[PDB]
C-alpha cells in the first residue's frame, strides 16, 4: 500500500535555561530557577563570581 | 590531604571564603564555602515536557 | 556646606595586555563601594565590543557538517570563531577573509590584514589543516553591539553565538588614600581584566558616561492591507520585479494605481511581462487602473 | 487515489515552498521552525460540494 | 548602541510626606545598580 | 561559471542559450537559489571589485 517514504533528520540545540533539571553524583538534584546576569552574582574578593 | 592540597592550594582549610553579593558589595555576614562540584544535566528539559 | 571632593583617574597600572588597575584619587569615605558596585555592574554587561556574528565556509552548508582535511568539526571552528579577539577602527561591520593552504595550524594571524581591523591575538587559533592538498576559505563578520545575544535571537551561511561585552572579570578595593588633606579620603582601586579590545580609561569613562546618562533627573482603519504589501509578495518574474522597482513601483498599492498604456510606455515592460502582472493580480482579486484615492495616508 | 510527494501544495506561498526542493523534500542546511514545511505531500480528498 | 532610557513616570503618595515614585523601563541590572547607588546616597549623604 | 555572482548574474534566456543547461536544470538552478533567497537576473552592478 506505500509508495514512498521520506525520513528527514533535523538536529536541534538546547541551551540550558529556567526549568532544567540539574544534578551532582551524590543525590543532590533541583531544577534551575533563575537564570541571573554575572553582575548580580556573588563573587570573591578577586572579583571571580560563582 | 584535601586540608594539604588546599595548602598548596593557599587555603581556607575549611573552604570557606568571604563572598561579596553583586547587587550591594556588602559581604554576607559568614564566610561561605565555594568550590568546583561536578554537575550534570539531566534528561528531563522544560522544552520536552511543557 | 563642606563641598564634595570629585574623583578623578590617577593611575593606571597595566600588569598585562589585557589586565590593568585603574584608581581613582579622591573619595570620600562609603562611596568606595558605591562605584565599585555601579561601574563593575555597567562594566559587566553594558560595555560595547566587536564579535563574530555570522561565518560563511566553503564547502560546508550546515554547521554539523565536517571537512575534508580539517581534524576539528566546524561546530569547533565557529566554537573557536567566538573567541575571535577583533579591534575595528570606525565601523558597525566588517568582513574578514580567510584563505589558507598547507598542514599546520590556522591562526588569525593567516587572516588577510585588513587596514581597520586590528587583531589583539594573532596566535589564536582558528583551525588545524592536516594534509597538504587541504584549504579553507572563509568570511567572517564582525560585528558591534551589546552583551551576550545568542544565534537564537534570530541560505547556507552560519550562525554564531555574540559574546560582545569585552570585559571577563572586573575586581575592585576601598583602600585608604593618603594625602594630609581631609585624611578620611579614599581611592577607588579597579582591577580590571578584559580581552585587549578596548583600553582601560576610556572604559571608565563609558561606564562612568552611561551611568550619568541613566541619572538623567527625575521629572513627573479601512482600505485593504495588501496595499501595503511589497512587491515580492506577488512573486513575479526577476525581470518584472526590477522593471517595476525601477519605475518607482516598489509596493502593490504603487502597482494598481498604474494603467496598461502607462505601463506600455516604460522602458523594459514587454506585452509578456503586462500579462504575467496582470494575471497575478488577477489571482488575488486585483487588477490595474485601480483606484484607491489617497495615496498615502501616513 | 494515490497520495503524492510534490512541491505543489494547495494555497500555499513561495515563501513556503522556498526551502523545498522539485520533489518537495527540504534541502539540507536549511532552517526550519515551528510550523514550516519538512515534506510536501498531498492525499485525495474525498470531496464535498462546498 | 543607545540603551533604554526612562519613559512614563508614577507617583503613589502614601501619605503627605511618604511617596512611592518607579520608572517604568530600565535594562536588566541597572534596578540594584541604581537602588543601592541611590540607597547609600540617601543613608549618609 | 565557477561562482554564485557568475550564476546570478545569468539570464534564464542567456543560460537556455548555453550548450549544455536545460530546462530541467535551469528548474533546479531556480529552485537551489529560492532556497537560499537568491535568484537570476540579479544586479550587483560592480562586478569585480
Amino acid at each position: 500500500g506505500v509508495l514512498k517514504i521520506v525520513k528527514v533528520y533535523l538536529a536541534v540545540k538546547r541551551r540550558i535555561q529556567p526549568g532544567d533539571k540539574m544534578a551532582g553524583r551524590h543525590g543532590n538534584k533541583g531544577v534551575i530557577s533563575k537564570i541571573n546576569p554575572i553582575e548580580d552574582m556573588p563573587y570573591d574578593e578577586n572579583g571571580t563570581p560563582v | 590531604e584535601i586540608k594539604e592540597l588546599l595548602k598548596l592550594g593557599d587555603l581556607p582549610t575549611s573552604g570557606q571564603i568571604r563572598l561579596y553579593d553583586g547587587r550591594t558589595g556588602e559581604q554576607f555576614e559568614r564566610p561561605v564555602t565555594v568550590g568546583y562540584m561536578y554537575m550534570l544535566k539531566l534528561n528531563h528539559l522544560v522544552d520536552d515536557k511543557m | 556646606v563642606t563641598e564634595f571632593l570629585k574623583p578623578r583617574l590617577v593611575d593606571i597600572e597595566q600588569v598585562s595586555s589585557t589586565h590593568a588597575k585603574v584608581t581613582l584619587e579622591p573619595l570620600e569615605r562609603g562611596f568606595g563601594h558605591t562605584l565599585g558596585n555601579a561601574l563593575r555592574r555597567i562594566l559587566l554587561s553594558s560595555m560595547p565590543g566587536c564579535a563574530v556574528t555570522e561565518v560563511e565556509i566553503d564547502g560546508v552548508l550546515h554547521e554539523y557538517s565536517t571537512k575534508e582535511g580539517v581534524q576539528e568539526d566546524i561546530l569547533e571552528i565557529l566554537l573557536n570563531l567566538k573567541g575571535l579577539a577583533v579591534r575595528v577602527q570606525g565601523k558597525d561591520e566588517v568582513i574578514l577573509t580567510l584563505n589558507k593552504s598547507g598542514i599546520g595550524p590556522v591562526t588569525a594571524a593567516d587572516i588577510t590584514h585588513d587596514g581597520d581591523v586590528e587583531i589583539v591575538k594573532p596566535q589564536h587559533v582558528i583551525c588545524h589543516l592536516t594534509d597538504e592538498n587541504a584549504s579553507i576559505s572563509m568570511r567572517i563578520k564582525v560585528q558591534r553591539g551589546r552583551g551576550y545575544v545568542p544565534a537564537s535571537t534570530r541560505i547556507g551561511r552560519l550562525l554564531v553565538d555574540a559574546c560582545y561585552s569585552p570585559v571577563e572579570r572586573i575586581a575592585y578595593n576601598v583602600e585608604a588614600a593618603r594625602v594630609e588633606q581631609r585624611t578620611d579620603l579614599d581611592k577607588l582601586v579597579i582591577e580590571m581584566e578584559t580581552n585587549g579590545t578596548i583600553d582601560p580609561e576610556e572604559a571608565i569613562r563609558r561606564a562612568a558616561t552611561i551611568l550619568a546618562e541613566q541619572l538623567e533627573a527625575f521629572v513627573d482603519p479601512e482600505f485593504d492591507p495588501i496595499l501595503l504589501r511589497p512587491v515580492d509578495d506577488l512573486e513575479l518574474t526577476v525581470r518584472s520585479a526590477n522593471c517595476l522597482k525601477a519605475e518607482a513601483i516598489h509596493y502593490i498599492g504603487d502597482l494598481v494605481q498604474r494603467t496598461e498604456v502607462e505601463l506600455l510606455k516604460t522602458p523594459n515592460l514587454g506585452k509578456k511581462s503586462l500579462t504575467e502582472i496582470k494575471d497575478v493580480l488577477a489571482s488575488r482579486g486585483l487588477s490595474l487602473g485601480m483606484r484607491l484615492e489617497n495615496w498615502p495616508p501616513a | 487515489g494515490p497520495e503524492e510527494i510534490t512541491a505543489d501544495i494547495p494555497n500555499v506561498g513561495e515563501a513556503a515552498l522556498s526551502k523545498l526542493d522539485e520533489s518537495g523534500i527540504v534541502y539540507i542546511g536549511a532552517e526550519v521552525t515551528g510550523g514550516d514545511i519538512l515534506v510536501g505531500k498531498v492525499t485525495p480528498k474525498g470531496e464535498t460540494q462546498l
